[PDB]
RNA sequence: AUGUUUUUUUUUUUUUUUUUUGAUUUGGUGAGAGG
RNA sequence: CCCGCAGAAGAAGCACCGGCUAACUCCGGCCAGCAGCCCGGUAAUACGGAGGGUGCAAGCGUUAAUCGGAAUUACUGGGCGUAAAGCGCACGCAGGCGGUUUGUUAAGUCAGAUGUGAAAUCCCCGGGCUCAACCUGGGAACUGCAUCUGAUACUGGCAAG
């Protein structure tokens, strides 16, 4: 139910930096980010039409840490919902509790955030929510509870975030350690490199 | 330095049409600013006027 | 084609017969080996392919391929067949590692497909 | 600015006194991400050369296509030889739902959102041609208005 | 008069320079000479 | 359901990597074996093992079975000179279709209403289980059938041309 292996390998495979490590130390120093994993890394022949789409899908999934069935479900939901499908999917992905936490800066990585969520550190509207897939709504305040507020990791995460660009769709307080999910993010607010359309196509086989 | 005298977000990217840190290495999306870079995306002489 | 014509006599659906009729819409069937033997395949191939004529539970007498390297089967050995045709007249495979048919010896990849338990170390 | 996609490359033979002389055909298609599309079919003893030739061919004899935003203006059929093709405009987000050679042509053309089936033959060369034809024939609202002696609001 | 009368794999890789609007890299201080 | 205790502790496999099809190398002789369709005779990315990878993941494969792809029974939506496909040719009952004008009818057709079309299910907006599945409020839908009141272009009936 989770990917427990090497994180940088995934990144290498993808091509890009997936942000699977905190960002204290640059990704180029930790691993050969350009070279693909395994014995046959240096060889890089152009991929197929299907293959590129698949890769794209993987990238997105990897980024958020969502396994396949769940991803499929999300896609379906997006399709069902009104408006642009890929965009909807992206929004849904964002909405995940762990992701939100990460954005806020209470977790160094998304993985860390997820872990925190699991371990009953986070509350959503003053009620302890344990599910990483929990879809956080507009105007839903989300905070660290008083037990987990003393942790050194949390402050480190916050610091890291502060170095990292702040998302417009949230509003977080470092002292209070509570952030308000103000609105579901627009496509423009998210990263431009993610070809959602490819993903959509893949499932529209 | 981010963000010191010679910043990225306040002024511009050292390299032309490149995020100094890492995204956009072609000519498609000139402008996007990710959180991992806190960088604009324009010309090499854009910092001379800013 | 003409609508009137269609009305008179509607369009016939192509009834596709099953290529594994001795199963009778069962995923596997139990059978007893009437005889076990080797057979030569058709052109362009060359081998001694291990196969057994099986009398099934439901009454049919079929011939079933035996996959993997080596087998313990004799006459009067109770085996499970699964369907699948080897590319004359063999339309079924013995399930290795079910009933009397043993798993393949010394096999470490695709183990499931030849009944083999996980190697301990 | 122009994007160019090699759809297929196929090895073709000519029998001679000695034996078989082999050659390679390259089917490419190029577009500017707007109305302009053009396919090219190039041939040579080696692949890369053939591809280059195809590209060259494509770059000349382009064709304009009226695009209402990211999609088509109305459902359009296009036929050529065996390949008969249907393509239907679709809502933003849906992506290019189309198969093979057909997809490639659409992508370069700068349609982002289509529902497109290729009936009949799916011989890449023919199907791309069919697609092109379909695109070409497809008229815009303004054009239709002009034709009919009306305003755009009269047609809706 | 007549020819299916010695076949066996002796096998194929999907986007930049857009017919002349673009890349080869060196800052202050002080001293001395020529006109 | 909540609180406390200890300590990374008790918790990852299955299939695949010739092309289709995401993933490649080395070591073992048309044998042993593989195979869904289209390898193996001594340098096999196709057999078996290894290392490396890819895809799924508390599941993963295989088999069986249904729809799909299959516009491959084509109502939507195919064809028939040579690819399968025009009766050897006619007459002709039933059947199908029917030039043009007016009038009338209102069967088909269309419009509106009424009754019904069980609940659940599906779909939309909500609510409740920490989320989800699940449960659940209200709607929409159930393409229909029947009846009543209209419309009369088209098709039909009847009457005259
Ligand atoms: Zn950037």
């Amino acid at each position: 139910a989770r990917y427990l292996g090497p994180k940088l390998k995934l990144s290498r495979r993808e091509g890009t930096d997936l942000f699977l490590k905190s960002g204290v130390r640059a990704i180029d120093t930790k691993c050969k980010i350009e070279q693909a994993p395994g014995q046959h890394g240096a060889r890089k022949p152009r991929l197929s039409d299907y293959g590129v789409q698949l890769r794209e899908k993987q990238k997105v999934r990897r980024i958020y840490g969502v396994l396949e069935r769940q991803f499929r479900n999300y896609y379906k939901e997006a399709a069902r919902l009104k408006g642009n499908t890929g965009e909807n999917l992206l929004a849904l992905l964002e909405g995940r509790l762990d992701n939100v936490v990460y954005r806020m800066g209470f977790g160094a990585t998304r993985a860390e955030a997820r872990q925190l969520v699991s371990h009953k550190a986070i509350m959503v509207n003053g009620r302890v929510v344990n599910i990483a897939s929990y879809q956080v709504s507009p105007n839903d305040v989300v905070s660290i509870r008083e037990k987990a507020k003393k942790q050194s990791r949390v402050k480190a995460a916050l610091e890291l975030a502060e170095q990292r660009e702040k998302p417009t769709w949230l509003e977080v307080d470092a002292g209070k350690m509570e952030g308000t999910f103000k609105r579901k993010p627009e496509r423009s607010d998210l990263s431009a490199d993610i070809n959602e359309h490819l993903i959509v196509e893949l499932y529209s086989k | 330095e981010r963000d010191g005298l010679f910043c990225a977000r306040i002024f511009g990217p050292v390299k032309d049409y490149e995020c100094l840190c890492g995204k956009y290495k072609r000519l498609k999306h000139r402008g996007v600013i990710c959180e991992k870079c806190g960088v604009e995306v324009t010309q090499t002489k854009v910092r001379r006027e800013r | 084609a003409t609508v009137n014509q269609l009305v008179r006599k509607p369009r016939a659906r192509k009834v596709a017969k099953s290529n594994v009729p001795a199963l009778e819409a069962c995923p596997q069937k139990r059978g007893v080996c009437t005889r076990v033997y080797t057979t030569t395949p058709k052109k362009p191939n060359s081998a001694l392919r291990k196969v057994c004529r099986v009398r099934l539970t439901n009454g049919f007498e079929v011939t079933s391929y035996i996959g993997g390297e080596g087998h313990n089967l004799q006459e009067h050995s109770v085996i499970l067949i699964r369907g699948g045709r080897v590319k004359p007249g063999v339309r079924y495979h013995t399930v290795r590692g079910a009933l009397d048919c043993s798993g393949v010896k010394d096999r470490k990849q695709a183990r499931s497909k030849y009944g083999v338990k996980r190697p301990k170390a | 600015e122009l994007q160019e996609k090699l759809i297929a490359v196929n090895r073709v033979s000519k029998t001679v006194k000695g034996g078989r002389i082999f050659s390679f055909t390259a089917l490419t298609v190029v577009g500017d991400g707007n109305g302009r599309v053009g396919f090219g079919y190039g041939k040579a003893r080696e692949v890369p050369a053939a591809i280059q030739k195809a590209m060259e061919k494509a770059r000349r004899n382009m064709i304009n296509v009226a695009l209402n935003n990211g999609t088509l203006q109305h459902p359009v059929k296009g036929v050529h030889t065996g390949s008969r093709v249907f393509m239907q405009p679709a809502s933003e987000g849906t992506g290019i739902i189309a198969g093979g050679a057909m997809r490639a042509v659409l992508e370069v053309a700068g349609v982002h959102n289509v529902l497109a089936k290729a009936y009949g033959s799916t011989n890449p060369i023919n199907v791309v041609r069919a697609t092109i034809d379909g695109l070409e024939n497809m008229n815009s609202p303004e054009m239709v208005a002009a034709k009919r002696g009306k305003s755009v609001e009269e047609i809706l």
